[PDB]
């Protein structure tokens, strides 16, 4: 048996979870209540009788985001004890999140984890949702993760974290959370997805016809790629790919492991009527760069490896000469020490529109989840705003009163200095 | 009569029932699909005067 | 919990509480069949001869009758907009309908569609309780102190 | 959980809370009398924040109301939702400030203070998990300027770790109401500067401009512009009541705002603001209280926002919104006029969107600025204030209660201190 | 989304912009309580639900004009704050518009623009409505142009300027302030298109019958005018033209920029009936001197270019048939530069019918904006009228003492008079 | 199979192309909703050259309508067949040329000029081999002239070996719609000549005489003209979609028509063009097509046949046929008048005969000639253009958009280089 622990932590994390969940209900049928008039053992627990229970903890120290879960439609289904609500929230503040008012929760975090992990027989990994530009998010995911190394060895932790964009953010502290949380998330997610908002209000603007995206119309295609990336623990297909099966594949090197996220056939209900969606015509969308989830040019650098998810009536055989027109594309580059760079899995379930969403329904879909040199330049831009932050010491009187000392910054900058020059030193070639 | 509190028939009111509604992307849905049926209608009467 | 209602068949109940909810459950198995979620909280419920409406007054003063498949609303109507909307009772031939407002009033509706028939105002206080008589010659409506209210219907 | 115990201080804190209570009781469909006659569910989830669960399904709030005048105490109990406040935290007292800055913090300010002080202990002891004290008062009387400040001086050694947004109005240079508003508002932003968390800033002359031009009211009373800063004072804790797309209460937007634990004056505004005559033609847009949000007219302090850089920003929207509407305008008011934000800073504006809106709007939000323009209006201060005080103007009516003039003397120095700080950020 | 707001500055601004918002809420069906029982997309902003409100500010330094706007048939069409009043008028004076009071105004002005210009998504240029015999078309007139270069950059703006008559005019200084006008818009506005009230006098006598017209008979046919030449953006048509086309296909050169103007079928309801309204008649009466809109003789000069804007049942042979005996015939004379002259727009609206006015209601019409080497001796005759003026320094100390400096008044001559040698230099073959 | 990329431009181009996509999905049996309801098995055998099928058996063409005035692909959705087009393939601009060169091929068109690229990438690599990319638009107008001619330049350049059609239609002679006219249309076919692999010109004045002379309208639509260009470009790909005797591609015509590689201007007429009063008169006969394709008031160019000895010649019939009798009137076409037929070039007529006339007509043919006597509406023009640039008239919005006056040199002597090639070859 196949189980995976779904970890919320933040704002990000919930409101992401709360359009998770609801697709999750929809692919294995369960209504809100919890009973449904094996494909659902990887997310849901058969209990008692009729009962399914989610394998999910909601976290969070503002109560705010947490009892509307506990008041909406979805009050029903999860376990009262599984949300887990603080007093007061972090504010911004990674010393806050890691340090004053994240040692009272940490522990009865890791209490619900530790239950839920002896429930499941073959635990096969995490998938962690947070935010580094908060401070519940980055600060208390910080914690949850050092903890989650030291308790679970060995075990995977999928990192689909929420990255502050280059030209639209929504704080002002957000530099300093983010390098902080890069800190943690190196040593200890084993393979970090990231997620960038403007990236995806350009896809929500562009490929849905969406004229006012919002964060429920955005977090609708985060849980299509996150409910794409476990569609073979669910159900079968031709080339079944696991969650220990993308480790050995998308990471080359232990300190390298940022993967770029896309989605194919993302098409408004009036444009699906014209359009053909054939096996190679998502394939190339899929690496279209205005089509990818993080505001990255990925023609800036070279794919060090790629995987593909292919959902629904695809045969094996189009996807092999898709991704050799792919590979052929001058515009497209991989490095020069990995000749083959593919990772290809189908499965057979056509993908699930939620009802009164914004994705029309489909036959086929890709999920790219790729390795590229180009995601030195997100780092390099938060770099750039850290230092000049970090320069005239702004804002730094909140994290030093909160636990932290003054020199915390340096050893997470350099720390980041070191993951910025690894990144050309890898992709520069022999 | 109070300042900031609109005059019963302004754009900017909003009944009580109205105002405790929480469908962002629900509301924004249905005003897509409708803006686009009254686009049909549109086209369908200049192709008809054409 | 305000209102409850047996079914046509002993087999199945209805509910409809305060936490703007109402359901319609299985005794024998005793598991939800489905859940109907309204946007205020329900202040009663009755359900019509065989099936056809179940009808639903919360407290921002309207009047939701619904059909037991295809979950939305079927019909709702804002009204008796002075004061609450208190209590409601179904006639058992299904033609008639009773609404009772923290108003001095008494309404009577029809099931197919809303049209006022009832009288204007008798009982001092607001109301409490409806139910007309097996046989629709009558209805006693209660209200909130120590009154009651003998109707003929019309 | 997190609750918030007011504070009202002196003539103007009174009837500033007046109003205030009045409209976040409607806000929460509470009547006059303090029953629950809302009508959705929305309302009773966060009642905590302010208001106290009572016998019978009464709502009281959690007001200290405190002068030492019994005649303002009068005018707000016999009034309009007057019934909803505690009468035994109607403590005044008799003699009264007279406008003597020193006899509301030094004479009669002693033995009020420990009376008004247990009613603090007793309303924050039995609420649960505290945020913070907000408190309104004014900084030209004596009555919520002396005994207003050292309420904040007492209760910050008590709860350091709490928050403390203070509002106060300010003294202006167009029209003064009081002689000695030099003397008081200077000796009060000493005890500020050192004791609140952040400083919310009004000021009556930008509020008489404000309905002046903006609501073509061409006669305003104490009323509506006393209901203007309640409109406010709603939008600050609009998250904490409410659910939203993105949250925000009082500890993110000190966060946020101030860089630096001495800038914490802010200047204040509210975005649909429209005059009767205009209200038919006039959309409610988030493109459109964007602009109305930056527009220097609508800020509600004396001080021009285009003079000085801004240092931070916050936005507080209200109601059902797209967020990256909410963004890309918060984008584009810091590319098309960047030589009016500060450089250092990446990323100056702050934005969250609150689900609910207020009382009868479809959208509404609230700025909150931390500017360096605002040297000008504490310089603007500082100058009357010495003027006055080169010829011992107005002294012997404070050297009387054990004030000695050495204190003026430093008083001055970080009313300087906060003038020249804020101005070597602006370069 | 296309868009334009037009400013009206003056009395003659708002007593045009009031007869031609009349039109505009006549083409698109809005009621003057504002609410209609996409095409007016470009003329009235849709605010809320149900309410159309024009895009258009009315500023006048005189309030007693913008009251009657303000009390009369459309007090709730227009938005209140859009009408911008003042304390006193400029008082016959462009150093008073100018200078004096014009400085103080002139700040809300570029308020409401601001907001106009951020509601709207696609602007495509500013209408301009002035008279340059009076201080404030004149004073204000020019100051909101300097205005609108310096903030809105590259954006088309579109003149249309009451111009003072030869024969019989109003105002005494009329010389003063006309020239120092000219002096601002030749660098300013990128279309010119000149108005003269004996121009249009003398076609209400003859084409209308009406032998005692007033100014409201006058600015209901200037607003037809201005009607037809928008009316490609807002009603589909077989060959479109745009605003920011008009000044790629009407201007040679950027300083040459003054156009004539002419609508052709002026016909009422008595003389419809015997007049059969063919689209080569019109045409031919289009360029006819004396439906001009000008008080000038086009004979005497050369046409440099030639639009022709077509509204209702035009198909587009038999404009092309009708243009065709036109570029034929001698007296009709081409500068050789030149050999293509005419634009050509064709739209499906007919023209509509103003309730109580005197144009019939009619199938076909004409719009023809040109420009000419015959417009030099209409500024030609006001300069012999402001030399004579400014020999003897008659009326400067009242502009002398409200601000300006007197050698502004020969900056402002000898501008104009380069403008003169520019309209005989590129006349020549 | 081998497909053909349908582009059009500007408000000319969605027109020309709105009717083009009437006619041939008319002779293909494809209804306005998208799917089929042709009567013969014909029709479906070759389908994919104009139309791609989706999913529900649609079939949508391969058309990219582009223009800078987002009004007009409003026309085109309004107009008749206007809901078979794909919408991501209307790619809209906002600002609008307003006939100017510059502004389409520089500064506004240069925005809008990825996103068609991207979408002319994504439609190329969809289907199996190109043949050629067929464009329909103006050269007197601003977007079909300055965008168009850009977009020639970029996909010539990108995909070299592939054919190009251009059905642009050039100012006219008599009465010009616009006055910037030859600005416009010497620099288009200063980038046609090194750009498309063959040029096929229309002139609307060229066309008004058929509607008036042949077809006996007296007030022709101006859609009636679009008629007649929709039924030649229908004309050019017959062989491709309908089996025949003796076919011939795009290719084919292109190494028939053109002995030297700039020479590849064409004059074209469609043949059977009878008015209602005389279509019960005429015999539908090979001879009575033949003598009539070759007649000067058929051609579709200003430029009259008679004045210059034709350099080759190509003609397309359809229908029930004999290829002997069509043969023998090539011979005799030839050698009737001599004089008119280039000496140095043996059979200086190409035929091909296709079985399957177009819809409702017993039998048809399509004409396409390379001339010499082409050169007098390009000297025409070059008189237009010589006149306007020698004073420097209309200038400054052609050198407000970046481009100088070398640039108009450059077109004048290669309108003039054009004009030269082809003179001596009618000597
Ligand atoms: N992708 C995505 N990101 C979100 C969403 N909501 C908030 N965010 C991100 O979260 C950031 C705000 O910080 P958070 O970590 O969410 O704040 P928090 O979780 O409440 O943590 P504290 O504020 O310290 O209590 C914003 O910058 C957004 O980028 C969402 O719905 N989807
Ligand atoms: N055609 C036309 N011309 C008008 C109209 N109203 C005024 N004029 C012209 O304007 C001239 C008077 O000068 P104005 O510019 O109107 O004066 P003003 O706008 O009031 O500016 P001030 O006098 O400075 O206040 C007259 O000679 C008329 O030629 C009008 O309604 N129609
Ligand atoms: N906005 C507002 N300002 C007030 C009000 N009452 C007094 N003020 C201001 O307070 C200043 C003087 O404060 P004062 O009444 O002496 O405070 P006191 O010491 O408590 O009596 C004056 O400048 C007034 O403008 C009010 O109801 N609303
Ligand atoms: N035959 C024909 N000619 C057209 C059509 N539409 C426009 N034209 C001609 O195209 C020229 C103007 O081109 P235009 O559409 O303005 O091009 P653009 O402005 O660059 O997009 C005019 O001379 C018209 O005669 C049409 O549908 N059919
Ligand atoms: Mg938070």
């Amino acid at each position: 048996m196949r189980e995976v622990i779904s970890i919320h932590i933040g704002q990000a994390g919930i409101q992401v979870g709360n359009a998770c969940w609801e697709l999750y209900c929809l692919e294995h049928g369960i209504q809100p209540d919890g009973q449904m008039p094996d494909a659902f053992n990887t997310f849901f627990s058969e209990t008692g009788a009729g009962k399914h229970v989610p394998r999910c903890i909601f976290l969070d120290l503002e109560p705010t985001v947490v009892d509307e879960v506990r008041t909406g439609t979805y009050r029903q289904l999860f376990h009262p004890e599984q949300l887990i609500s603080g007093k007061e929230d972090a504010a911004n503040n990674f010393a806050r999140g890691h340090y004053t008012i994240g040692k009272e929760i940490v522990d009865l975090a890791l209490d619900r984890i530790r239950k839920l992990a002896d429930n499941c027989t073959g635990l096969q990994g995490f998938l962690v949702f947070n935010a580094v530009g908060g401070g519940t998010g980055s600060g208390l995911g910080s914690l949850l993760l050092e903890r989650l190394s030291v308790d679970y060895g060995k075990k995977s932790k999928l990192g689909f974290t929420v990255y502050p964009s280059p030209q639209v953010s929504t704080a002002v502290v957000e530099p300093y959370n983010s390098v902080l949380s890069t800190h943690s998330l190196l040593e200890h997610t084993d393979v970090a997805v990231m997620l960038d908002n403007e990236a995806i209000y350009d896809i929500c603007r562009r490929s849905l016809d969406i004229e006012r995206p919002t964060y429920t119309n955005l977090n609708r295609l985060i849980a299509q790629v996150i409910s794409s990336l476990t569609a073979s623990l669910r159900f079968d297909g031709a080339l079944n790919v696991d969650i220990t099966e993308f480790q050995t594949n998308l990471v080359p090197y232990p300190r390298i492991h940022f993967m770029l996220s896309s989605y194919a056939p993302i098409i408004s209900a009036e444009k699906a009527y014209h359009e053909q969606l054939s096996v190679a015509e998502i394939t190339n969308a899929a690496f279209e760069p205005a089509s990818m989830m993080v505001k990255c040019d990925p023609r800036h650098g070279k794919y060090m490896a790629c995987c593909l998810m292919y959902r629904g009536d695809v045969v094996p055989k189009d996807v092999n000469a898709s991704v050799a027109t792919i590979k052929t594309k001058r515009t497209i580059q991989f490095v020069d020490w990995c000749p083959t760079g593919f990772k290809c899995g189908i499965n057979y379930q056509p993908p699930t529109v939620v009802p009164g969403g914004d994705l029309a329904k489909v036959q086929r879909a890709v999920c790219m989840i790729s390795n590229s040199t180009a995601i030195g330049e997100i780092f390099s831009r938060l770099d750039h705003k850290f230092d000049l932050m970090y320069a005239k010491r702004a804002f730094v009187h909140w994290y030093v009163g909160e636990g932290m000392e003054e020199g915390e910054f340096s050893e997470a900058r350099e720390d980041l200095a070191a993951l910025e020059k690894d990144f050309e030193e890898v992709g520069a070639e022999s | 009569g109070n300042p900031v509190m609109p005059a019963r028939n302004a754009p900017a009111f909003c009944d009580e029932y109205d105002r405790f509604n929480r469908d962002v992307a629900g509301e924004m849905n249905a005003k897509k699909q409708q803006n686009l049926q009254k686009k049909e209608e549109v086209y369908a009467v200049k192709r008809a005067e054409q | 919990i305000v209102g409850a209602a047996v079914m046509a068949d002993d087999k199945h109940v209805a509910a409809a509480s305060e936490d703007r909810t109402w359901s319609l459950w299985d005794v024998g198995s005793e598991r939800v069949r489905t859940t109907w979620r309204g946007q205020s909280m329900f202040r009663g419920m009755a359900v019509s001869a065989d099936k056809v409406s179940v009808v639903t007054v919360t407290l921002d003063r309207k009047i939701q009758m619904w059909d037991v498949r295809g979950p939305d609303p079927r019909w709702t109507k804002v009204e008796a907009h002075g004061k609450e909307v208190g209590c409601v009772a179904s006639d058992h031939r299904g033609a008639a309908f009773a609404t009772g407002g923290a108003d001095q009033a008494v309404r009577v509706w029809d099931w197919r569609n809303g049209g006022e028939v009832g009288g204007a105002a008798c009982h001092s206080a607001p109301v409490a309780a409806m139910a007309f008589s097996p046989d629709d010659a009558g209805l006693v409506s209660v209200a909130l102190d120590g009154s009651t209210c003998f109707w003929q219907l019309t | 959980m997190r609750e918030i115990v007011h504070i009202q201080g002196g003539q103007c804190g009174n009837q500033i809370g007046a109003k205030f209570w009045e409209v976040v009781s409607d806000e929460h469909g509470i009547d006059p009398t303090g029953t629950y006659h809302g009508d959705s569910d929305l309302q009773l989830e966060r009642i905590n924040v302010y208001f106290n669960e009572a016998t019978g399904g009464r709502y009281v709030p959690r007001a200290i109301l405190m002068d030492l005048e019994p005649g303002t105490m009068d005018s707000v109990r016999s009034g309009p939702y007057g019934q909803i406040f505690r009468p035994d935290n109607f403590v005044f007292g008799q003699t009264g400030a007279g406008n003597n800055w020193a006899k509301g913090h030094y004479t009669e300010g002693a033995e009020l203070i420990d009376s008004v002080l247990d009613v603090v202990r007793k309303e924050a002891e039995s609420c649960d998990c505290l945020q913070g004290f907000q408190v309104c008062h004014s900084l030209g009387g004596g009555t919520g300027s002396g005994m207003g400040t050292l309420l904040i001086s007492k209760i910050r050694e008590e709860y350091p770790d709490r928050m403390m947004l203070t509002f106060s109005v300010v003294p202006s240079p167009k029209v003064s109401d009081t002689v000695v508003e030099p003397y008081n508002a200077t000796l009060s932003v000493h005890q500020l500067v050192e004791n609140a968390d952040e400083c919310m800033v009004l000021d009556n002359e930008a509020l008489y401009d404000i309905c002046f031009r903006t609501l073509k009211l061409t006669t305003p009373t104490f009323g509506d512009l006393n209901h203007l800063i309640s409109a406010v004072m709603s939008g600050i804790t609009c998250c904490l009541r409410f659910p939203g797309q993105l949250n925000a209460d009082l500890r993110k937007l000190a966060v946020n705002l101030i860089p630096f634990p001495r800038l914490h004056f802010f200047m204040v505004g509210f975005t649909p603001l429209t005059s009767r005559g205009s209200q038919q033609y006039r959309a409610l847009t988030v493109p459109e209280l964007t602009q109305q949000m930056w527009d220097a007219k609508n800020m509600m302090c004396a001080a021009d926002p285009r003079h000085g850089r801004y240092l931070t920003a916050s936005a507080l929207f209200r109601g059902r919104m797209s967020t990256k509407e909410v963004d890309e305008q918060m984008l584009n008011v810091q590319n098309k006029n960047s030589s009016y934000f500060v450089e250092w800073i990446p990323n100056n504006v702050k934005s969250s969107v609150c689900d609910i809106p207020p009382k009868g709007l479809k959208m509404s939000a609230t700025f909150i600025g931390n500017s360096t323009a605002i040297q000008e209006m504490f310089k603007r201060v500082s100058e009357q204030f010495t003027a006055m005080f080169r010829r011992k103007a107005f002294l012997h009516w404070y050297t009387g209660e054990g004030m000695d003039e050495m204190e003026f003397t430093e008083a001055e120095s970080n009313m300087n201190d906060l003038v020249s700080e804020y101005q070597q950020y602006q370069d």
